[PDB]
């Protein structure tokens, strides 16, 4: 269902023009959340297919990112801070992008709730909303405040409570596992997990003597996608310019010793997490389109039978309901 | 109210009647 919405969605909003209404599908945003470190900007360029999150040393994620991604026919970036900046090579993308977290936090242990503003434009996406989101603390490191914690907090709470938030819910080994960042705020919005899949990363490095042996069997508090492990990008890998490929063969090693996934182990990866995200999206999108069909059948109906001569309304009315219709039926 | 019957006469008035725009 998610290969044939594409095209249709992309299609609505032209003949919407043609009316011209401000009427737009508001597709829902995706927000990637974790502990400090966690890995959260390989997790999101993962599932986009890119390398354009900047990456590093100690805090990476530094500053929020918002990215709406606009279907257009030329692949290139602009940000809202510099107007009319022309790129062109997509490892560029990826530096400059870098560059300006740099600019206001430093590379020694950073924040800043001011975000970047960037707008990404390919002919193969989805207008969307993705958001990279500082790392939550539990205990300061570097140079942070004592309340870290509470600062980086809110600022990601603002985006995954927005309905129809898919969270990449990635949870860091350096923390107590019971007191997951990620699981918390998944469970909060969708406990049933239709769209909740718990992913701890980070696996190999675990304080010895510490597991959530009964949540990870699926049996503690059982979810019915259960819950799917992966091992992202350490320190080395990032600190290196590791790329994409790479970062999943390390994944394996770890899970084979794990007492807690081995009985799972074939329900497993990065790869599993992406194909469950994907259905649920499509389902919003539909639902608003009965609403529009029905206005516009109304106002039509009422000319004619008296034909107002204002014969204008019957041309444009009847190229609205064609193409809504047709998403109807998928 | 009589003479008020009168215009339904002519169909091929019909629709030369109806405009409402």
């Amino acid at each position: 269902s998610m290969e044939d919405l594409i095209p249709l969605v992309n299609r609505l909003q032209d003949a919407f023009s043609a009316i011209g209404q401000n009427a737009d599908l508001d597709l829902p945003q995706i927000a990637v959340v974790g502990g400090q470190s966690a890995g959260k900007s390989s997790v999101l360029e993962n599932f986009v297919g890119r390398d354009f999150l900047p990456r590093g040393s100690g805090i990476v994620t530094r500053r929020p990112l918002v990215l709406q991604l606009v279907n257009a026919t030329t692949e290139y970036a602009e940000f809202l801070h510099c107007k009319g900046k022309k790129f062109t090579d997509f490892e560029e993308v990826r530096l400059e992008i870098e560059a300006e977290t740099d600019r206001v936090t430093g590379t020694n242990k950073g924040i800043s709730p001011v975000p970047i503003n960037l707008r990404v434009y390919s002919p193969h996406v989805l207008n969307l909303t993705l958001v990279d989101l500082p790392g939550m603390t539990k205990v300061p490191v570097g140079d942070q405040p004592p309340d870290i914690e509470f600062q980086i907090r809110d600022m990601l709470m603002q985006f995954v409570t927005k309905e129809n938030c898919l969270i990449l819910a990635v949870s860091p080994a350096n923390s107590d596992l019971a007191n997951s960042d990620a699981l918390k705020v998944a469970k909060e919005v969708d406990p049933q997990g239709q769209r909740t899949i718990g992913v701890i990363t980070k696996l190999d490095l675990m304080d010895e003597g510490t597991d959530a042996r009964d949540v990870l069997e699926n049996k503690l508090l059982p979810l019915r996608r259960g819950y799917i492990g992966v091992v992202n990008r350490s320190q080395k890998d990032i600190d290196g310019k590791k790329d994409i490929t790479a970062a999943l063969a390390a994944e394996r090693k770890f899970f084979l010793s794990h007492p807690s996934y081995r009985h799972l182990a074939d329900r497993m990866g990065t790869p599993y997490l992406q194909k469950v995200l994907n259905q649920q999206l499509t389902n919003h999108i539909r639902d608003t389109l009965p609403g529009l069909r029905n206005k516009l059948q109304s106002q039509l109906l009422s000319i004619e039978k008296e034909v107002d001569e204002m014969l204008r309304m019957y041309h444009a009315l009847k190229e609205a309901l064609s193409i809504i219709g047709n998403i109807n039926t998928t | 109210q009589k003479a008020m019957l009168q215009l339904l006469q002519d169909k091929d008035t019909y629709s030369w009647l109806l405009k409402e725009r």
